[PDB]
RNA sequence: ACUAUUCCAAAAGUUAAACUUAACAUGGACUAGCAAUUUCGGUUGGGGUGACCUCGGAGUACAAAAAACCCUCCGAGUGAUUUUAAUCUAGACAAACCAGUCAAAAUAACCCAUCACUUAUUGAUCCAAAAU
RNA sequence: CUGACCGUGCAAAGGUAGCAUAAUCACUUGUUCUCCAAAUAAGGACUUGUAUGAAUGGCCACACGAGGGUUUUACUGUCUCUU
RNA sequence: GACGAGCUACCCAUGAGCAGUUUAAAAGAACCAACUCAUCUAUGUGGCAAAAUAGUGAGAAGACUUGUAGGUAGAGGUGAAAAGCCUAACGAGCCUGGUGAUAGCUGGUUGUCCGAGAAAGAAUUUUAGUUCAACCUUAAAAAUACCCCAAAAAUUCCA
């Protein structure tokens, strides 16, 4: 039987639906120079395209 | 053997995104400029990169006044 | 003079901003600011 | 549990480097001891704590 | 790993009511001389040498975009003065991926801005820390 | 013309004997002399030795060499020039 | 993991061989046959021969030549030291096994008919390779799209 990849597991969330789900890059460091609308928008999530993420399904 | 240096910088897509005549919606992007070419009219506003925008639904619309100013005016 | 990156934290004791300051200035920099949690304006001086 | 124990060894004991087999060996040493039953002196060669254990098997 | 050391242990002695010695063999870390594994960029009017590698602005690139050359001018990895950017709901620009801009309006509490021509002036993962 | 001598900078100390266009000299086929009717080679000297040097030795040296070069004589199908 | 010093390199043990001539005592010097080497020239160039033959040349009592019995091997040995030799090619032998090692390269990939039909956007320890756009093809649906004049800012838009 295939092996899941581990890494698409952590840091993705697929839906019954079949929507993938992903944290916003950035939020982790270098923040002081950064507008705070700019991390509060970081912190929320967004949905991968469905080009990768058909790549991303395959590979769960 | 060339003693000038110059880097190459990625254009940023400056224009007017949105005509006269055509219809728009309240928040769209009219047109991104670089200080004024054009100036904010009636149901328009502006931005910090100078870029006007739609204040409300409506019809986005041209006119030159002279006492020498552009307005771009949205009319629901 | 150098570049000394430093916090403002209100007397709550958990600083709610970051920010920067002058190397040739010593005195610790103290200012007004708005505090989210008591919802109100409090003075905030610098920490590390 | 002692003769030819083969291990590995690390540098800083937290390995992203090299690790490299290491070979063990336990210490040989003469034990004279007394038996009464045999009525016989013996002499072992073996395990030197093992002895420490024998000692309170008395 | 091998050839020589510094210490604590194995093995022996010493005093008072905690300290000194190494003949053979064998250990734990440790200090030197020996040995063991690989790496050895790209762009390039061949290669090497030299130069260059990311970013911003003004021409090449005539009235919305974008467009190269080892074409051509200047600028940055920041500098300083005062007030301070609190929470989130629409809707758009740009965009292969990833990173970047504008923002009506609602609520809580008051009632960002100037220079370095205007913009530049930075860094995506995993792993560490003042402490959450 | 040259500089026994003097002054000065620098360095740990600044090439002594001897040798030298050399298995070393770029300029170079250095200049002069010998050798030849003609000598970028060879031999003998001169020395501004690009870039000799005293045990990675320096300078010479009888004898020795299937080593590397130069000049007369002798003798030859090497050659004139082949049969 | 093993096989190899019957080739060759060195060494151990045990044997053998090296005319003649001039000469003062001289296994002493020089010349010169055997034997041991391969200086030059020529021939030979799928050969007589995968190291030759002919002329010539060196050593030839010495650090000499040679028989037999032995020793030293590849994370090495040996080497009067050339990066040489170790069974005709050694910058590190050969055999077997790992092994169908790895090759983005190069050389290759076989019957008929029909429809449609590609030459460059940014990146990459990247340029002779990849990942999604710029295209394309199959099978279904919901839309509409273009050539586009004057209202306006070669075009960007729209009857």
């Amino acid at each position: 039987k295939r092996k899941t990849v581990k890494a698409v597991i952590y840091r993705f969330l697929r839906l019954h639906s079949g929507l993938w789900l992903r944290r916003k890059a950035g939020y982790k460091k270098k923040l002081w120079k950064k507008t705070a609308a700019r991390k509060r928008r970081l912190r929320e999530f967004v949905f991968c395209n469905k080009t990768q993420s058909k790549l991303l399904d395959k590979m769960t | 053997s060339s003693k000038n240096l110059g880097g190459k910088s990625p254009g940023k897509r400056f224009g007017i995104k949105k005509m006269e005549g055509h219809y728009v919606h309240a928040g769209n992007i009219l047109a991104t400029q670089r200080h004024f070419r054009w100036h904010p009219g009636a149901h328009v506003g502006l931005g910090k990169n100078k870029c006007l925008y739609a204040l409300e639904e409506g019809v986005v619309r041209y006119t030159k006044e002279v006492y020498y100013k552009t307005f771009v005016h949205v009319v629901p | 003079s150098k570049t000394i990156l430093v916090k403002m934290m209100s007397q709550a004791g958990t600083g709610f901003s970051f920010n920067t300051k002058r190397s040739r200035l010593r005195e610790k920099l103290t200012l007004l600011h708005y505090d989210p949690v008591v919802k109100k304006k409090v003075l905030f001086v610098e920490q590390k | 549990g002692e003769g030819w124990v083969l291990g590995h060894r690390y540098v800083n004991n937290d390995k992203l480097s090299k690790r490299v087999r290491k070979v063990w060996k336990p210490q040989l040493f003469q034990r004279e001891l007394y038996s009464e039953i045999l009525d016989k002196r013996f002499t072992v060669t073996v395990t030197m704590r093992t002895l420490d254990l024998i000692d309170q098997a008395c």
